[PDB]
């Protein structure tokens, strides 16, 4: 297990066996692919082949090592304000919960139907001084669930966390992290859906009917300060204990929106990754 | 079968009609233990000559009517011996037994909500920080409210009903030990409630433990001549009394 | 030393998290913990205890008693309709209640619950009301054959007097939400008169049903967090 | 890991337990 | 236990047997809720139910999950002087101890009359910049039992805390943190209490007569400093340990004030969550 | 190395904690303990000791020694009162006593106590009286029946000399705050003439009485923190 | 405590590391995991289902479907060759492809991979191509014979319909790169007629050939790294 | 022993058994207070008790809950210059080990005759910013036993420590705590004293002739830096592993000086505790 | 070293295991 | 957790014990 | 103090060993 | 706690013994 395991050979290819001439009946190489079904063939089969003892792990290609990866999906900013500190909506940051918010990551799971999973949150928060000393910036972040009081402005009633959770960072102390159990009321994440709200000629349709986890209310709690401020607050996420289902075919259409499929561009020509050929017979 | 039976002193009740009876947080009232104890003087225990069936005054039951409170400690402040019992002695701890008594015919149709509950702070129904008056929070066998009318230079309390007079949506009240009296199956109400408080014996003076409520849900209703009173009549039985820190005697207010 | 590595999340701070830290007064000994005749350990408890209903939700009714009962009538015409309130116990009417009270301080909510309802009416009284719980799927119905076709209990107004019905779990999800929401509609619930209200001579011809609703075995909640049902537009003095 | 109350007094542990 | 308290599966819930029809005499589906207990009917009882083995847990419905939360008690405030330091009553804080003294977290326990527990308090200073530089800005805080001298002004002589506790905090060091067993001389807090100091018509009745512990008295012991500030430290409270007793209604009316019941609003008609309907008939 | 997370705590300082620091002075081995009669393990031993009370609390006695004999006298009337003190502990006459200078190092108190008085009158002197304690709950008595009727102890002055009356515990709380509280009022002791002071021919009429308070093994005290009996309205010199 | 030494990394986040988290949300017992038909564990097996390739990677027909086929023809002259691409998985047409796409994901491949292609032509229909893998070396052939002197599949077109031309693995280094680059340069891979496509009476004289390239269990990739295949010059709005 | 010990009940006080009636003879009641003597009398011995089974541990009454607690005995201050760097006596610190040095701990000993204990020391630095900027202000604490080189000023050579222990404090890390063994001649500490230096009718007496155990000098090793400062080292101390003997009762005098017992104030009249009666007859 | 979920819920823990 | 007395000296400890 | 891999991964491992 | 020579090397120890 350990040596298997840090050694990383826990799941190892087979290797390439000898072979000899075939002036014989079955033709392996002969199947017909309109079963649907997938060929199996080999070099051994085709060829005459030598002996190759193999040593390479498939590790690094599990869904936990192709989806187990930190990304972006998430930029919260807070441009300050001390002229008018609370008011509403200001100086506080409030996002919902997802992804189809930000491509690359995005990208990768939608490579399968459903999925599930547990968590790995870190906030990086960066404080861009536009003043001549920066102070104490103290910070609270917290997740509202659905239905809960979302903070109106900056110091609601709802900042006091009595139930829910506020994680706190103060410059210098590290980059907050933390995680979480897989929030769903269904048995796994609908990375897709094709239903609705209802019959509502009007209704909503897609992963969406399926995902009102939350949102952000964010605060930067130290009060008023002199020298203002720009707060970024980046937020990465990694998927930890993960299992997926029903594989699809990649992406290949730069998307615009999330929790929708849409590709159709403003204008421009929908634009995919193949390239023009001038001919078959030169590559 | 719902006919019952009670003996408590010298005292008995009967009931032809009820609607089971109730064990305040299913635990039986009685006598303090040497664990949980504090004091070190050894507890006077009337036994039968004080926890007893003590029947208050009577009250009428009102297409007007709002309803009635009586607290526990202070309602026997008169009641004879457990009532003097109290005023010689600091501390004080006893469970009831509480017999609602509000009979009419099988042609009317009324409900009342009864409910004991532990630590009753009312609310002052003027707004601020002044707290409901002693002496109104104090008012005997009589009880409180009726539907009444009175000085409102008093910290009086809250009159108010449907808060609870706490502030606490009646009917959420259901969480206190209670029933009904469903005067088209029900003739009474049998509460039976053991001592509840973080101390072993309190002041039977200045504390109640338990506040009684008894609240008309839907409104008394014949066809007869008003000249049919239906009261509404409340029996109590202190049950395992207990007392101590015998001295002098306090008095009356 | 032990060559050790400080880890994100060092030095942060979580209104939810279980690490211990040093006691100031140290040596103390708390008072002995008597013994108190009922003590909670769960708010499932609470929540299977049937607290009464709001649902005459109407007009000035609404800040008085009678914003809990609901009088059961004449009624000229037959097989008429009485009231309506949907399921989703985060909804005034329900919501107030002990259990939607509670509810609101998790986000998601399941299994069946139970709604109880009793007859103030008169011992020489009669009646029979029919109760239905239409899942969710459609609107809530307009006429009773239409909403008899789903859950139903027919209520027969005897010397008992209180029916209880129940709401059996129907969803797609394990688990509803328990804020607003088209998808985890959990449906309506509504009461009609099967015959009628009979009374013979000289008892009053309208009486009250209270209505109740408590959990059921089946229940349970999740993911705390901070209720709806109250905001303290405060603050709070002295 | 766990029970290790790295602290002496009981006041002072995590959340308790269950049962 | 490991698993059963690690997958949290500590408090599982029945699972829904099955039913078949029932032509029978007694009727389950009818009680005398008058007798104030509680039906006991099941889904089974009621209709023709199937089989579904549950697998829910009310481990989080748990007087520990529902109160073991942190949340914001009080706000401690210090609006440095530089002008006069010391002086009366001045650059250091003192407040009675409490509740009451603020909602959300208020509400929650209030929920039921006796309660008990050892607390995880946290505080959280923020340290607001009026100045050009906020140099290193020591902090001091302490605990006042009764009866004990209470800091008359900045440095008496009881910030000496020769038995006393003092927690000291520097800018930088991470938030101070700590905990405390169960203070009452009660085998319980009293969440509640209808009892009087005495006799006197003029006597105090509340929850309060009984929760005479202490204040905090403060200190941002550094000495004069050039640049102001502007102290916040938030004092947040979390219940480890706890048990409660005999359950209530929850508040539905916004108070005012603590240690009292009072609602009775400054005009205003007394307000509730309960929302108005046009009729019963549609819901 | 070990992935390890710093706890909000961390850092801090704390008057009140338990943690080791590297010894400065590596190696040294200090003096030996050599035996020395009397060395103390708990407070509590001091509290059982009874040291004498001021209880001539009055004017121009106080700062003298005066402040501490109770002269008993004359008595004109019969069945007159001596004197009163309350119990609460840390309450000037009780106060500046070993057990009172103490307990105001702490926040509760509890158990019972001892009251101790002896004679410093003469042999063929004579004397009973009677002395009471009125648990907390009324007015200290103004008279003696109303005094005689809780908790007391008639003293018969004789060849013994001291006579000691106890203080249970009377109570709510299993416990009592140190600090003046209208609540955790612990109540009143006061002594009366049972009879008279007789004297036979050439002796004098008047004569004191000390009194003392010792502990009860009852006593136990918690919560310590700073006193209250002692403003160090200095600073102090060289 | 422990004298620790706190380590040079410490501190610092990475976008790829395994560590703990405190948990927000404890006691929190998640939906049950139901059972769903079709879960992957490793890209593998997607890897070894074999995707269409777009090789009519021509000019107007590539926004298209044809983009996809590859239609046989006449052929005046003989002998003559059909199409080509070059086998360095991450290279248009090959790239897009199930296996492409994700290739793209990682650094480095290996192994030996799988070209099948199929008659979508006639009954009646015949044909024979040859088929043929041009290891690294030197230049895509010009010339079928030059072309037929390395590895090669004769195709016999008939009632079956799908040849599977294995692609062996040669190489110097036990492994490739992904991303472009002369000195892992896989090779070529190219079609020929063998003899002709003969159709009896009425029928077509041009028909298509679909094409596809699932893995080898020879197969594997490493280092993982982002995609090639996909430029977000977004962003994505709402 | 844990459980014992974490449970705090260690030193468990007895219960209040039960009585009954005593028409008998022998009358514990009465004792002769003269023979020095405590009396012995119990409740039970008075009154007609019950039955209490007791629980208060005299655990927080312990010589070490008592005397175990850190206390300010000491506030080292430092006025910088950086006019005159160095010069004699300057920017450097030097103090005389004790206490008598200050009050609410003086006190809290004097209880007793005797003491013996090792030590929990804590320097608790607060840089004061008199500047636009504090930099690094490094420090260094050192210890200074008899007879010793004492630094004449800020860099003798005796800041080297050899053989001396200097702990440093730099700006941001914590607290400088550190221990140490009882440090005396003697087998115990002389709280107090009835002797002197000799015969001269000029020598000391107090407890002092006893207790030259040090001093103190100190230093910020910095150098020169550009805006002032000024710093406050308070210095804190615990008593660990605390023994004592022969115990006294406690000062109600405000003391002046260290020392010394001496109370008699300038000009006021001597001040005490004790408060006033009208008359015994009502308290 | 391994094995040691110094924190109680499983959803906090390292990235799963293989098989 | 406890007895580590992760310091040499013995002046060098937590708060001693009770018996 | 050893054969502590902290760390998972091989790559990451003190400077090997003689033999 | 003790001879947990977290560093490889001798010359990285503590302050020898004593005998
Ligand atoms: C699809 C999909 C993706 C997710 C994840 C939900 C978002 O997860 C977060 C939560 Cl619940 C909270 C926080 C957060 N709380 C305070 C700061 O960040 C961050 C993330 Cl990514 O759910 N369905
Ligand atoms: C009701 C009720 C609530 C409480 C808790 C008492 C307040 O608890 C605290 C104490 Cl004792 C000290 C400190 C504190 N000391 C220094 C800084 O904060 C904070 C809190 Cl919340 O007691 N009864
Ligand atoms: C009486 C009596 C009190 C003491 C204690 C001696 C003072 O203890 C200290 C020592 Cl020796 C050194 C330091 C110290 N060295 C560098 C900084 O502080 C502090 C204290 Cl309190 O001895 N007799």
């Amino acid at each position: 297990n350990y040596i298997d395991e840090v050694l990383n050979e826990v799941l190892v290819v087979p290797n390439i066996k000898e072979s000899h001439h075939t002036t014989s009946n079955s033709a392996p190489l002969l199947d017909a692919a309109e079963t649907g079904h997938t060929s199996n063939v080999q070099p051994e089969d085709a060829i005459e082949t030598r002996y190759v003892i193999t040593s390479q792990t498939r590790d690094e290609m599990s869904i936990e090592s192709f989806l187990g990866r930190s990304g972006c999906v998430h930029i919260s900013r807070i441009k300050v304000d001390y002229t008018d500190y609370n008011g509403q909506d200001i100086n506080f940051t409030k996002w919902k919960i997802t992804l189809q918010e930000m491509a690359q990551i995005r990208r990768k799971f939608e490579l399968f139907t459903y999925v599930r999973f547990d968590s790995e949150i870190t906030l990086v928060p960066c404080i861009a001084g536009r003043g001549d000393d920066i102070g104490h910036i103290v910070m609270q972040y917290m997740y509202v669930p659905p239905g809960a009081p979302i903070p109106s402005k900056r110091n609601d009633f709802s900042w006091q966390s009595g139930t829910n959770m506020s994680i706190f960072w103060q410059h210098g102390q590290p980059f907050p992290r933390f995680s979480i159990p897989f929030l769903s009321i269904a048995s796994a994440y609908y990375m897709f859906y094709d239903g609705y709200d209802g019959d509502n000629t009007s209704s909503k349709y897609g992963s969406v009917v399926t995902n009102d986890m939350g949102t952000i209310c964010s605060r930067i709690v130290t009060e008023k300060q002199k020298l203002s401020v720009v707060i970024t607050t980046h937020i990465y996420h990694k998927a930890k204990h993960t299992k997926a289902w029903c594989p699809r075919p990649p992406r290949a259409v730069p998307y615009t929106h999330s929790h929708v499929t849409n590709y159709m561009p403003e204008t421009g020509d929908v634009t995919t990754a193949i390239v023009r050929r001038n001919t078959i017979t030169t590559a | 079968d719902r006919i019952m039976q009670i003996t408590r002193g010298d005292s008995t009740i009967s009931s032809d009609d009820v609607a089971n009876a109730v064990v305040g947080y299913g635990v039986w009232p009685h006598y303090l233990t040497p664990q949980d104890a504090t004091a070190i003087n050894k507890p006077t225990q009337p036994d039968t000559s004080s926890n007893r069936f003590y029947t208050l005054e009577s009250k009428h039951w009102n297409g007007s009517s709002k309803g009635w409170w009586w607290k526990l400690p202070d309602a026997l402040k008169d009641m004879g011996i457990f009532g003097e019992n109290m005023y010689y002695h600091f501390l004080g701890r006893s469970g009831y037994t509480v017999h609602v008594q509000c009979n009419a015919s099988k042609f009317h149709q009324g409900t009342l909500l009864v409910a004991m509950i532990p630590e009753h702070q009312l609310a002052s129904a003027k707004h601020g920080s002044v707290t409901a008056g002693y002496k109104l929070t104090h008012p005997g066998e009589a009880g409180r409210d009726v539907s009444q009318e009175r000085d409102a230079s008093l910290r009086q309390p809250s009159d108010d009903s449907w808060l609870n007079f706490d502030g606490t949506l009646l009917g959420n009240l259901l969480i206190f030990p209670h029933q009904f009296i469903n005067l088209r199956s029900n003739n009474s109400a049998t509460l039976i409630v053991p001592y509840v408080n973080a101390v072993p014996m309190d002041s039977m003076l200045r504390h109640n433990n338990w506040c009684l409520v008894i609240i008309p849900i839907s409104p008394l209703r014949s066809e007869t001549t008003s000249s049919n009173i239906v009261p509404i009549t409340v029996s109590i039985s202190p049950m395992c009394a207990e007392f101590s820190g015998a001295r002098a005697k306090n008095i009356k207010q | 030393g032990l060559p050790v590595y400080i880890t994100p999340g060092s030095g942060q701070f979580m209104t939810t998290d279980d690490m211990q830290s040093p006691c100031a007064l140290p040596w103390y000994h708390p008072t002995k913990e008597i013994s108190i005749p009922g003590e909670v350990k769960n708010l499932i408890e609470m929540c299977q205890v049937d607290t009464l209903i709001p649902v005459n939700n109407v007009g000035n009714n609404v800040g008085n008693v009678s914003m809990y009962t609901v009088q059961l009538g004449n009624q000229t015409g037959m097989a008429q309709k009485v009231f309506s309130i949907k399921v989703d116990i985060t909804s005034t009417p329900l919501a107030t209640t002990l259990i939607g009270e509670i509810a609101s301080y998790y986000t998601h909510w399941t299994g069946s619950l139970r709604f109880s309802f009793m007859f103030c009416g008169t011992a020489n009284t009669t009646l029979k009301l029919l109760l239905a719980y239409t899942p969710p799927g459609i609107d809530e119905p307009t006429t009773r054959k239409d909403a008899m076709l789903g859950t139903h209990v027919v209520w027969d107004v005897g010397l008992q007097s209180t029916i209880s019905l129940v709401v059996p779990w129907v969803s797609a999800s394990h688990f509803r939400l328990t804020a607003d929401n088209k998808y985890s509609m959990a449906g309506y619930i509504t009461c009609w008169y099967q015959t009628n209200l009979v009374v013979p001579p000289s008892t009053p011809q309208t009486a009250d049903m209270l209505c109740f609703v408590s959990a059921c075995k089946d229940f349970c909640l999740r993911m705390a967090r901070d209720t709806d049902l109250h905001i303290q537009s405060g603050p709070i003095e002295q | 890991y766990f029970n290790i109350n790295y602290f002496k007094d009981a006041a002072s542990s995590g959340a308790s337990r269950l049962d």
